[PDB]
């Protein structure tokens, strides 16, 4: 957690609905979009803080 | 000489110029057009913005 990975997704098409729809997730918060329009959703870059 | 009435006329423009740039102020909002925050936030999270 201190030292948290961090990768940058770019220049690609990500299927956002094998994401949600998955029941491995325990909790699941989106802030300022919603899960669903993820698909239909263009984004200039994605930062993945694991 | 003529001040009377361009000054006038600026007047009006520039109010609805303020009018006009008052669609870009957030007033707390997430983002300053509503297009994007339907698109990304859903009904029960977008109608507080």
């Amino acid at each position: 957690v201190y030292a948290w990975n961090r990768k940058r997704i770019s220049n690609c098409v990500a299927d956002y609905s094998v994401l949600y729809n998955s029941a491995s997730f325990s909790t699941f918060k989106c802030y300022g979009v919603s899960p669903t329009k993820l698909n239909d959703l263009c984004f200039t870059n994605v930062y993945a803080d694991s | 000489a003529l001040g009377k009435l361009q000054d006038v006329v600026n007047q009006n423009a520039q109010a609805l110029n303020t009018l006009v740039k008052q669609l870009s102020s957030n007033f707390g909002a997430i983002s300053s057009v509503l297009n994007d925050i339907l698109s990304r936030l859903d009904p029960p999270e977008a109608e507080v913005q």
